[PDB]
């Protein structure tokens, strides 16, 4: 089988900066589809026989390749233009997708919007709450988030919820949560969102 | 020869007589003049159209679209023109013409149908047909008889007049047989026999030439194009399947029988001693 | 214009059948190729089989993956696609979307919305939906002990739909959570209808919660 292996995993680009993505092939070939998947949507016909450009796709769009190395580029990054961007083989059998270029808006940062909900009694009834923070619209990706027993840093039963790009927008958003009991609300007081960026010279706590 | 020979009536002003597709007949009396009376000829008037059958096609303007597998059915543009008779096919395709999934890929032929001649096929009945009816005494002249009016009064000067009903019965069925006119020779098609032939067709007037393909051959696809020819002639092989009909004389628009004869009576009162 | 509809995802055991379908509208089903494509959850993207049209012998070719396992057909009376499984295990875990194909040089161009394939012998259950109350103003609804995934969350019965920010879900406890929240006026609060509709097909089940 011919494997489609991409160049660029992930990567960011400024609004109007020229963006580029890279299908390495193992394998000679005739011609390169590439699709665009933007989050939660089924994939899109983009670029079809190595060059030519789908329907609704805009101009910006590009297609250059031959043989085993193909590529194509945005003449000037957008915010519509975020998502994922696959690469797909005609020439053999079977047929061959590639692992995807994800494609981010390196826009301007945003405060974690930190907010916090009281464990709902529903669950409290028979011995089941956790404590969860929230953290919306912000940039970049890069946070780092903590919760404290009365100044114990928690880790055992803390598992969080990293959401991808937003589209209106492009922000992101967070979730955390910690957990080992529900009898443990009287067992103790203190309890804590420790979030820490570079939009705050001191780590938000909002708790 | 078939000269019959009659006398005016029992003390009376009149006659019935009958004649055949020939025949004549001479009236004789004491005191009124004799009086050849002959059934010259009948013919058909203005034939109207009620169907024409082609035998030679022409076929232009070729073109055929195509489609790889995978790329749908092959839609041809003029498939939107009536004057277009349009086969979709289908046809091997591959590498080699620009399909990078070797299949069956789609196509289209079209081809404008024109005629180059027509079998006209025309139809009669009482509101047109003649009755030649020469008349003699012993000073002539001729005249036609129709059912719709069959009488006619003819002036004979010195001698007198004569009016003469009729009853033109005839021999065809009516409102059953047809005009077919192949190549020059004009034949007499059996009601069904007509239209039930397997030809390109128009109708009252149209434009509208239906059962086209008929004449025109669809030949082995090819991924570019189609050739599409036009039948040879048919007049051939229309002679040859139509030999049993009547052949007939379409002289100027009218038609001679044979199949006929009248039931007349003749008003010699209005004759001169 | 055109329509791929998915049909017929749900959860399965590490052995079990399910016949797929792919109910198609807004154009000629039978006068193109077809075909079915699995997304796995890891973003990755495998394609299964395709299926010709009648002119073409219904010809078929499948991936190493697909020999023995699936077979595809086609309902060409009623514009349907199936794709029969069987003998599923854990790398058949995914969501399989539906494509047409087209171009001279084939491409999947019109796809579907997807359908959702789940394999693994654990039990369903109805989540437990609770009020997010605010302690302007952000709320939203807790959804944990759940399985298998997906579940549905909505505001106002699909109305509300701007401010939404429904987070993903993890595993845990072999469990499903994914989290809500959503934003409005401090004005319009609580003088408004405040709901988040939460459907979930494993136990075909919904909960028009309320916020208060």
């Amino acid at each position: 089988q011919i494997v489609l292996t991409r160049t660029g995993g992930i990567m960011s680009a400024s609004p109007g900066e020229k963006v580029t993505m890279t299908c390495s092939a193992s394998s000679s070939v005739s011609y390169m589809h590439w699709y665009q998947q933007k989050s939660g949507t089924s994939p899109k016909i983009w670029i079809y026989e190595s060059s030519k450009l789908a329907s609704g796709v805009p101009v910006r769009f590009s297609g250059s390749g031959s043989g085993t190395s193909y590529s194509l580029t945005i003449s000037s990054m957008e915010a519509e233009d975020v998502a994922t961007y696959y690469c797909q083989q005609w020439s053999s059998h079977p047929l061959t997708f590639g692992a995807g270029t994800k494609l981010e808006l390196k826009r301007a940062d945003a405060a974690p919007t930190v907010s916090i909900f009281p464990p709902s009694s529903e669950q409290l009834t028979s011995g089941g709450a956790s404590v969860v923070c929230f953290l919306n619209n912000f940039y970049p990706k890069d946070i780092n988030v903590k919760w404290k027993i009365d100044g114990s840093e928690r880790q055992n039963g803390v598992l969080n919820s990293w959401t991808d790009q937003d589209s209106k927008d492009s922000t992101y958003s967070m979730s955390s949560t910690l957990t080992l009991t529900k009898d443990e609300y009287e067992r103790h007081n203190s309890y804590t969102c420790e979030a820490t960026h570079k939009t705050s010279t001191s780590p938000i706590v909002k708790s | 020869s078939n000269r019959d020979f009659l006398e005016g009536v029992s003390g009376a002003t009149w006659v019935d007589l009958v004649l055949e597709g020939d025949s004549c007949v001479t009236i004789m009396s004491k005191d009124k003049p004799t009086i050849d009376v002959k059934m010259m000829n009948m013919e058909a008037a203005n034939l109207a159209e009620v169907r024409s059958y082609c035998y030679l096609a022409t076929v232009s303007d070729l073109s055929t679209k195509a489609a790889c597998p995978t790329m749908g059915e092959a839609h041809n543009d003029k498939r939107a023109d009536p004057a277009f008779v349009c086969r979709q096919g289908v046809v091997d395709r591959g590498w080699g013409n620009g399909c990078g999934l070797f299949g069956k890929g789609s196509i289209d032929t079209c081809a404008k149908f024109a005629c180059s001649t027509k079998a006209i096929g025309r139809t009669i009945l009482k509101e047109n047909i003649k009755y030649e009816v020469a008349i003699f005494v012993h000073q002539a002249g001729r005249f036609s008889i129709t059912p719709a009016a069959p009488s006619y009064t003819l002036k004979l000067g010195e001698y007198g007049e004569v009016t003469v009903d009729c009853e033109p019965r005839s021999g065809i069925d009516t409102n059953a047989y047809y005009v077919m006119t192949v190549g020059t020779k004009t034949f007499l098609v059996h009601r069904e026999w007509f239209m039930d032939l397997n030809l390109p067709w128009s109708s009252a007037g149209s434009t509208v030439w239906r059962n086209r393909e008929t004449l025109m051959e669809f030949e082995e696809p090819h991924a570019t194009k189609q050739s599409v020819i036009a039948l040879g002639s048919q007049e051939g092989a229309l002679h040859q399947a139509l030999a049993g009909a009547i052949p007939v004389e379409f002289s100027s628009n009218t038609v001679k029988l044979t199949s006929g004869h009248l039931k007349c009576r003749v008003k010699m009162e209005k004759l001169q001693l | 214009e055109v329509k791929l509809v998915e049909s017929g995802g749900g959860l399965v055991l590490p052995g079990g059948s399910l016949r797929l379908s792919c109910a198609t509208s807004g154009f000629t089903f039978t006068d193109y190729y077809m075909t079915w494509v699995r997304q796995p959850p890891g973003k990755a993207l495998e394609w299964l089989g395709f299926i010709g049209n009648k002119a073409n012998d219904y010809t078929t070719e499948y991936s190493a993956s697909v020999k023995g396992r699936f077979t595809i057909s086609r309902d060409d009376s009623q514009s349907i696609l199936y794709l029969q499984m069987s003998t599923l295990r854990a790398e058949d875990r995914a969501t399989y979307y539906c494509a047409t194909v087209y171009g001279n040089y084939p491409y999947f161009d019109v796809w579907g919305v997807g359908t959702t394939v789940a394999v693994s012998s654990a039990t369903t259950t109805a989540p437990s939906v609770y009020p997010l109350v605010p302690g302007s103003v952000t709320l939203g609804c807790l959804v944990k002990g759940y399985f298998p995934e997906p579940v549905t969350v909505k505001w106002n019965y699909g109305a509300l739909s701007s401010g939404v920010r429904t987070v993903s879900s993890v595993l845990q406890s072999g469990f499903y959570s994914l989290s809500s929240l959503v934003t409005v006026p401090s004005s319009t609060w609580p003088s408004q209808t405040v709901i988040c509709n939460v459907a979930h097909p494993a136990s075909k089940v919904d909960l028009i919660k309320e916020i208060s």
